[PDB]
RNA sequence: CGAUGUCGGCUCGUCGCAUCCUGGGGCUGAAGAAGGUCCCAAGGGUUGGGCUGUUCGCCCAUUAAAGCGGCACGCGAGCUG
RNA sequence: CGCUGAAAGCAUCUAAGCGGGAAGCCCGCCCCAAGAUGAGGCCUCCCACGGCAGCCGGUAAGGACCCGGGAAGACCA
């Protein structure tokens, strides 16, 4: 999990989510996976 | 849960399976049951044991009253055993076996005002190198101007000791039901000759 | 002329039904009676408001995410001594505790408003002890 | 572009009754509940249920698809019902049915039953698959979640209890 | 400035968390074991020596770890000097 | 980290709902504790005494004083 600032789409895979008042980007490449804070 | 008040009678040392098994001997039983209190008449489960009979030559009318009521002698202490209600009307050592474990609560011998050392464990000062006057003190309590005041519970010289005390999760190592005798295996809170309640552990 | 002062007065015993008011929209109406200040006659400087029964306290209610979020505090005085207890865990342990609370805060400090506080009686679930006194349903 | 406009069909004979905030689905598997928003209404037709929305306001049209999805669920649960199917793999890894519980050796000092919670049935027809069944899709597929993360599939083996059809993706090692 | 005693140590703590350890996690260029990196977490714990007034630091021998800061660079109507 | 799941025909731990999950949080253990003036409860004891929500005096159940002491303690308790 990356945890910062700027969460962004890092491949056409990511998708952008709000999860309970946060936004993550899940991916089916773990290390696109990103929590913003 | 299950409990009876004792008195503790004095300590030595037994040998079972050639190891030597420091015990306390106490007096427990016999113990009458004077009240019951339950959750229609006093909202709660327990037992109020008695223990060690009483000259009548001693006992007021209002504990008189009490005790007939309960068709009991007179008798010396009334405690109270919390959720437990023994069936018949006479807790003695029995309810004990060999191999249970037991928490036992006294009144530890009491230090009367004892200093910092001997109550909280603190360091102290030197004993040389240009110490002055401060050998047992306590050093500090405190800041300065923030917060300009001293903690609650702050650990200072005191009245230590004869204060209720709960050992916890002793071995009964022998019961001895012709004297009304426990043997527990270790130390029990306050002097021989003092008042004690053994009770069937918490500890799981 | 002087102004109109008035001889004590019986007190009012007053019945206040709890359930699916708002926590404390409903307090500043019992703060209100407790004042007496419905009262043409009121004195600012004597106990003369009504008597406050309040049943089904725990069925009081609250907007947003308070259950979880109001957050309940004591300070012991000691080291660490400050506890934190939301209005869930209040309300599950002592519900009568939020509505006495939320009223206590909205009656005047010092001796008068700690007798004021007195005259106010919340119980949780429907029931109440005094029906020797009579108290006279209300509807806020 | 919608599914709470999509009418529900309902097999014969599926009993589905409304009340205020629920939906109550009989079978021949058994019933469900199925709690509704008092802001959306079910309507019965013949064969068929529906369900319509008050507005285009985006949470009537969020509760609109869910609304009818947990229906049409519940429709499917008590006339076909649902399954999962676990595919165990890895050498020593196996599973048998103690009792009607799951035992699983899947690598651990120890077995792990697993028991079932009510409507869930456990089956075991080869050593090596496990099939999770019940009128619930929602526990279900929780039942089944459970019983893959006691041995999740390994990042570098096929070892480990794996959902039939999910994918096997490795990683090299060395 | 008709005085707010000033470094370091000792004693006694208490708090923050940007966490040294222990507990829970995600990612790994994570086979395992051991690491790296970030996230949650302040409940407790966080050794004894050589040098030097030292704080610090280096070194010796260990350790789960040998955390960093605030409290008038905490604490001289408590001691040292 | 999931289940089920729309808005958004797919997808999504979430917008409805459900689960798992820390030495940490609440309780559980130990000790104090009804001046908790919101002063709680139970058992038992004495009794409605003379004379002018008050005063005066003699008593009850009880207590205190005094004395012998105590692994209780500075005195006090
Ligand atoms: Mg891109
Ligand atoms: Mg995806
Ligand atoms: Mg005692
Ligand atoms: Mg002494
Ligand atoms: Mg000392
Ligand atoms: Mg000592
Ligand atoms: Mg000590
Ligand atoms: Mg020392
Ligand atoms: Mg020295
Ligand atoms: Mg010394
Ligand atoms: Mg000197
Ligand atoms: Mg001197
Ligand atoms: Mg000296
Ligand atoms: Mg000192
Ligand atoms: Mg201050
Ligand atoms: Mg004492
Ligand atoms: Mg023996
Ligand atoms: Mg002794
Ligand atoms: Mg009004
Ligand atoms: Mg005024
Ligand atoms: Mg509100
Ligand atoms: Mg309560
Ligand atoms: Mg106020
Ligand atoms: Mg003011
Ligand atoms: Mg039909
Ligand atoms: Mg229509
Ligand atoms: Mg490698
Ligand atoms: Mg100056
Ligand atoms: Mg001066
Ligand atoms: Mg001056
Ligand atoms: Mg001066
Ligand atoms: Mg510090
Ligand atoms: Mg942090
Ligand atoms: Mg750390
Ligand atoms: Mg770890
Ligand atoms: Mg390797
Ligand atoms: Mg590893
Ligand atoms: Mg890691
Ligand atoms: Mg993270
Ligand atoms: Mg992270
Ligand atoms: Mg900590
Ligand atoms: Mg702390
Ligand atoms: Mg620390
Ligand atoms: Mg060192
Ligand atoms: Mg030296
Ligand atoms: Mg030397
Ligand atoms: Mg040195
Ligand atoms: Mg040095
Ligand atoms: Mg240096
Ligand atoms: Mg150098
Ligand atoms: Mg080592
Ligand atoms: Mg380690
Ligand atoms: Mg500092
Ligand atoms: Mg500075
Ligand atoms: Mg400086
Ligand atoms: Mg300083
Ligand atoms: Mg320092
Ligand atoms: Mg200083
Ligand atoms: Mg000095
Ligand atoms: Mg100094
Ligand atoms: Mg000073
Ligand atoms: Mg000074
Ligand atoms: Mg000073
Ligand atoms: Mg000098
Ligand atoms: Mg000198
Ligand atoms: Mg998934
Ligand atoms: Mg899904
Ligand atoms: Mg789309
Ligand atoms: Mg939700
Ligand atoms: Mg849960
Ligand atoms: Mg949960
Ligand atoms: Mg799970
Ligand atoms: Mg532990
Ligand atoms: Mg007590
Ligand atoms: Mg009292
Ligand atoms: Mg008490
Ligand atoms: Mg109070
Ligand atoms: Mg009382
Ligand atoms: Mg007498
Ligand atoms: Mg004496
Ligand atoms: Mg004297
Ligand atoms: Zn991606």
């Amino acid at each position: 999990m990356k945890v910062r600032a700027s969460v962004k789409r890092i491949c056409d895979k990511c998708k952008v989510i709000r999860r309970h008042g946060r936004v993550y980007v899940i991916c089916e490449n773990p290390k696109h996976k990103q929590r913003q804070g | 849960m299950k409990g009876i008040l004792g008195v503790k009678v004095g300590m030595t040392r037994i040998f079972r399976d050639d190891r030597a098994v420091p015990v306390t001997v106490i007096l427990a039983g016999p113990c009458p049951v004077v009240q019951r209190r339950t959750p229609e008449k006093d909202g709660y489960t327990a037992v109020q044991l008695g223990f060690l009979p009483q000259n009548p030559k001693r006992v007021n009318r209002p504990l008189k009253g009490h005790f007939a009521k309960a068709g009991v002698e007179p008798v010396r202490i009334l405690r109270e055993i919390r959720d437990f209600n023994p069936e018949g009307d006479t807790v003695t050592v029995e309810i004990f076996k060999p191999g249970e474990r037991v928490d036992v609560t006294g009144t530890s011998k009491g230090r009367g005002f004892a200093g910092v050392m001997k109550r909280w464990n603190f360091a102290g000062g030197p004993d040389s190198h240009g110490a002055h006057k401060i050998h047992r003190h306590p050093g500090s309590i405190g800041n300065r101007k923030t917060p300009g005041r001293v903690y609650k519970g702050k650990k200072m010289a005191g009245h230590y000791g004869a204060e209720r005390v709960t050992v916890m999760n002793l071995e009964v190592v022998d019961v001895i039901p012709e004297e009304n005798l426990l043997l527990v295996k270790g130390a029990v809170p306050g002097p021989n000759g003092g008042l004690v309640i053994v009770r069937e552990t918490k500890k799981a | 002329m002087k102004t109109y002062v008035p001889k004590q007065v019986e007190p009012r015993w007053v019945l206040i039904d709890a359930e699916g008011k708002t926590l404390g929209r409903l307090a500043t109406k019992i703060a209100t009676l407790l004042r007496g200040k419905h009262r043409p006659d009121w004195t600012p400087n004597v106990a003369m408001g009504d008597f406050v029964v309040v049943v089904n306290a725990d069925k009081i209610r609250v907007t947003g995410k308070k259950l979880e979020q109001k957050i309940y505090t004591r300070y012991s005085g000691y080291p660490g001594g400050l506890k934190k207890i939301p209005l869930e865990k209040m309300l599950a342990t002592h519900p009568e505790r939020v509505l006495e609370h939320a009223v206590k805060g909205m009656l005047p400090k010092g001796p008068l408003g700690r007798r004021l506080f007195k005259r106010l009686k919340v119980y949780a679930g429907p029931d109440h002890p005094h029906q020797a006194q009579r108290p006279e349903k209300l509807e806020v | 572009s919608r599914i709470g406009r999509l009418p529900i069909p309902v097999p014969k004979g599926v009993s589905v009754e409304v009340a205020p905030g629920r939906v109550k689905v009989k079978g021949p598997k058994g019933e469900l509940e199925v709690p509704v928003s008092p802001e959306m209404r079910v309507v019965v037709e013949e064969g068929v249920v529906r369900v319509e929305r008050p507005s285009d306001e985006r949470r009537h049209k969020s509760l609109h698809g869910l609304t009818r999805t947990l229906i049409a669920n519940a429709v499917k649960g008590v006339s076909e019902g649902y399954s999962k199917e676990l595919l165990i793999k890895g050498i020593g890894y196996r599973a048998r049915l103690v009792g009607r519980a799951l035992e699983l050796t899947v690598g651990f000092s120890h077995p792990v039953v697993v028991e079932p919670p009510e409507g869930i049935t456990f089956e075991v027809p080869e050593p090596t698959r496990v099939r999770v069944s019940g009128i619930d899709k929602q526990k279900v597929g929780q039942v089944a979640a459970n019983i893959r993360a006691i041995r999740k599939p390994s990042a570098y083996h096929e070892k480990g209890i794996y959902y039939a059809g999910e994918p096997v993706r490795l990683k090299p090692g060395k």
